[PDB]
């Protein structure tokens, strides 16, 4: 059993030059959060801007953490739908369609 | 057990006959050499990795230890050699033919293994059989160790061996028997290469992040050393140095409680602040880094087909220096008298930096304009 | 902003519209080195981001992850009125970012939000206005099926989109929200 894996369940590969997939179904607290890949193209738009590390896997697995202990108190103030969140140096927006049981998120920024 | 030696001394002194003979004299007088593949083909410093270096490779196989032995044709690709990291040594063998003393070329080959560190060097003197006379001997056993000790050797200690290779690997004894107290000297007056994990702990910080409820992370991969949990840590860099204590080590697969060297990991600090910590920065055990910001080194200019400049540079010259994860830039001082610095030859030169930034003795970096590694060096001597 | 000029590269632009994110166009795919970005609107419910290279000025892809209901106007047909300028690529200067070389996000990021958007829908085509502000100049065109517009001011205001069958309109505005 990983550490943060574990609440991750892998929909699409990953993003050219990072381990964290295009897209993702998060189970964080049993909350199913599927991600959009806006958010995860901003997260590997930051992990590779610093350059290549080449130690690329540590680092996106403590981004994913960072944004699970996001979007647990994003839930804990619960959730503003398609709406800019107050999470500290963070910000994200989630949605609902009918098809979906399951809220999606759209948006992911790392200042 | 695993040691690296190379050679040092001029090409036609007779290095490479010697190397031939260790190898077949130990063959025959021992079992064969192994053909272990214990070391990494490389050096610190990544960015300076593609130098294209010649190094030519020997192996053989004491009782004791396994030798691989390493030698470079030329001038440019010894003092590449030596300027990278490439073909790590723990022990030098100085090659001096009794029939003509000591080259400059020799002169400034060890000057420059002292330079970048070279920690024991014991000598062999070559062709000792086509000379009629034991006192000429003694007073060429004299200057070399004079040589040795003008450059911080101890010459008093080295062990010195006045043999001959040709003769040696033509069948007579006398001269086998001398190329095996060689052997015997590789093994008794060189140490035990100190392991990695042994070493005092550093980490250089790739990228930084924060965790709500958590604290801050920083994932980088661990140069030397071991770090466990718990431990307190100081941070040395471009700000002032700080303390913090590590609450925890995560990897890519499990969570554990100890961090070795060669290792990706995620350390996770306490109290320490996402805006106070940069990436130039590295973890280190308390006391056992500082920061600098000027330092005497020695470098290698790239040529043009190396990748390098065309044209030489002047005492006007501000280029960046790419250390473990970042650049910064720097200004020179060139030797007196030196007017250019043309592409492809080595120099001295003393480096002051904008920033300071965590360094010892020995720490190797990379010379780059605009992005494009441009030049190679070692830090030789750590100033104010 | 500053836009300066425009190309001439022949490269197929794909245009996706999910039920999640309204609208998204990719003229190209980016993997040299990640875009920086200018982020307009309202912060909290009506935000558009513009991406552009660093290494010059070719755009990556500009797209709006929300809006709002009340901040956009159904109409019953366009004002379609297209004087033709220079087709292709945009480019813009970009001095905005002095220090895009500190590797921090934080510097990346130039977003006015004191300007808002307004988006003139309708079952023929969709145009967007940024800034309040009236505003006209010339008209690039980037395909046959996605204009945009300059302003005065060296910025750009009005965006356009063609050829559009209201079967994706039902998931745009599934998106909306």
């Amino acid at each position: 059993t990983g550490t943060v894996f574990d609440s991750i369940k892998a929909t699409q590969p990953a993003i050219p030059g990072t381990s964290i997939p295009k897209s993702f179904e998060l189970h964080v607290n049993g909350q199913t959060v599927w991600v959009n890949p806006n958010a995860t193209k901003h997260m590997g738009e930051y992990l590779t801007r610093n350059g290549l590390s080449h130690s690329t896997a540590e680092g996106s697995q403590a981004m994913l953490t960072s944004l699970q202990s996001a979007v647990k108190d994003a839930f804990s103030q619960g959730l503003k739908f398609n709406e800019k969140m107050q999470v500290g140096r963070w910000e994200l927006v989630f949605s609902q369609r009918s098809s979906d049981p399951y809220p999606v998120l759209k948006h992911a920024l790392y200042k | 057990p695993h040691v690296n030696v190379g050679t040092i001394g001029h090409v036609d002194h007779g290095k490479t006959t010697l190397t031939a003979a260790i190898t077949t004299v130990l063959a025959k007088t021992y079992g064969g050499a192994a053909r272990a593949f214990d070391q990494i083909d490389n050096a610190p410093e990544e960015k300076a990795r593609g130098i294209t270096i010649n190094t030519s490779h020997v192996e053989y196989d004491t009782p004791t230890r396994h030798y691989a032995h390493v030698d470079c044709p030329g001038h440019a690709d010894y003092v590449k050699n030596m300027i990278t990291g490439a073909a790590q040594m723990d022990g030098a063998i100085l090659v001096v033919a009794a029939t003509d003393g000591p080259m400059p070329q020799t002169r400034e080959h060890i000057l420059l293994g002292r330079q970048v560190g070279v920690p024991y060097i014991i000598v062999f003197l070559n062709k000792c059989d086509m000379v009629d006379d034991e006192e000429l001997l003694e007073l060429v056993e004299m200057e070399v160790r004079e040589l040795l000790s003008q450059y911080d050797f101890p010459g008093d200690d080295t062990p010195i061996v006045r043999g001959s290779a040709l003769k040696a690997l033509e069948g007579d004894a006398e001269w086998e028997a001398k190329i095996l107290e060689l052997a015997g000297f590789l093994d008794s007056y060189i140490p035990e290469p100190e392991r990695a994990i042994d070493k005092p702990f550093l980490l250089p910080i790739e990228d930084v992040f924060s965790i709500s409820g958590r604290g801050t992370v920083v994932t980088g991969r661990v140069e030397r050393g071991i770090i466990k949990v718990g431990e307190e840590v100081e941070i040395v860099g471009i700000k002032e140095t700080q303390k913090s204590t590590c609450t925890g080590v995560e990897m890519f697969r499990k969570l554990l409680d100890e961090g070795r060297a060669g290792e990706n990991v995620g350390v996770l600090l306490r109290g320490i602040k996402r805006e106070e910590i940069e990436r130039g920065q590295v973890l280190a055990k308390p006391g056992t880094i500082k920061p600098h910001t000027k330092f005497e080194s020695e470098v290698y200019i790239l040529s043009k087909d190396e990748g390098g400049r065309h044209t030489p540079f002047f005492k006007g010259y501000r280029p960046q220096f790419y250390f473990r994860t970042t650049d910064v830039t720097g200004t020179i001082e060139l030797p007196e008298g030196v007017e250019m610095v043309m592409p492809g030859d080595n120099i001295k030169m003393v480096v002051t930096l904008i920033h300071p930034i965590a360094m010892d003795d020995g720490l190797r970096f990379a010379i780059r304009e605009g992005g494009r590694t441009v030049g190679a060096g070692v830090v030789a001597k750590v100033l104010s | 902003l500053t836009v300066d000029s425009v190309i001439n590269e022949p490269r197929s632009v794909a245009i996706t519209i999910d039920g999640y994110i309204p609208v998204d166009i990719k003229i190209i795919d980016s993997k040299k080195l990640p875009p920086l970005y200018w982020r307009g609107g309202d912060g909290k419910k009506n935000l558009l981001e513009l991406a552009v290279l660093p290494e010059n000025g070719f755009l990556s892809s500009i797209t709006l992850v929300m809006i709002a209901s009340d901040s956009i106007h159904k109409t019953d047909s366009l004002s379609v009125s297209l004087p033709s300028s220079e087709c292709g690529v945009p480019v813009v200067n970009t001095k905005l970012w002095s220090h895009s070389e500190s590797d921090d996000f934080s510097r990346r990021f130039v977003d006015d939000f004191s300007l808002d958007i307004e988006v003139i829908i309708s079952s023929e085509s969709m145009l967007l206005t940024i800034g309040e502000n009236k505003k006209v100049t010339s008209w690039i065109k980037c395909s046959d099926n996605f204009y945009l517009g300059i302003d005065a001011g060296r910025n750009v205001v009005h965006l356009y989109l063609d050829k559009l069958t209201p079967s994706e309109v039902e998931s745009f505005f599934e998106a909306v929200g």
